[PDB]
């Protein structure tokens, strides 16, 4: 299955809001649990490599290092989805200050 | 609208890119109406998808159509909050009539 089973913003929508306070709404929340999962960080990556989609070609620093592992593809996408969420309030602003993070 | 309905919406769940592949779309649906399902005889589901790039609207929704009000209401407390591929779920209700007439929102 794909479902999940076990101090946030409220997750159910309030009363009335515009088409564009409630975007407003679900993106500021939004903005908030990648803010999250980048901190801890609580990344979504499977346990194991068995639903996990086939690597990409390692590649390597001068060290040997890899660059491009799991963790930084992943932490990648979620700081790239950020941006953008952030970036899509950027031709809202009510006077909203950026957190420049 | 103002107070319960029988439509559930279901948000930021997916983002447009998971529901290009036939294969996983199709997956998402039945994940989606075997939850729902918990307190379903639910009646229908509505995911739009691109359709690119078109931007069709409803999209990186989930819309789904509960028999009753108090059905669909008692799905909301319970879904609300879960996480979905690791994703927060959120959620509201939304007039039948614009459901039922294709005006996804």
């Amino acid at each position: 299955s794909r479902w999940n089973q076990d101090p946030g913003m409220p997750t159910v929508i309030p009363p009335g809001l515009t088409r564009e306070q409630e975007r407003a709404y679900i993106v500021q929340l939004q903005i908030e649990d990648l803010t999250r999962k980048l901190r801890t960080g609580d990344l979504g990556i499977p346990p194991n490599p068995e639903d996990r989609s086939p690597s990409p070609e390692p590649i390597y620093n001068s060290e040997g290092k890899r660059l491009n592992t799991r963790e930084f593809r992943t932490r990648k996408k979620l700081e790239e989805e950020r941006h953008n969420l952030i970036t899509e309030m950027v031709a809202l602003n009510p006077d909203f200050k950026p957190p420049a993070d | 609208p103002l107070g319960s309905t029988e439509v559930l919406c279901l948000m930021n769940m997916v983002l447009p890119e998971e529901l290009l592949d036939d294969e996983e779309y199709e997956e998402i649906v039945e994940d989606v109406r075997d939850e729902c399902s918990k307190y379903g005889l639910v009646k229908s589901i509505e995911i739009p998808r691109p359709v690119d790039g078109v931007e069709v609207p409803g999209c990186g929704k989930i819309f789904v159509e509960f028999t009753s009000v108090f059905d669909c209401q008692k799905a909301m407390q319970g879904l609300t909050g879960r996480k979905f591929a690791n994703r927060v779920v959120v959620t509201k209700y939304c007039d039948p009539d614009s459901y039922h007439r294709r005006d996804f929102w």
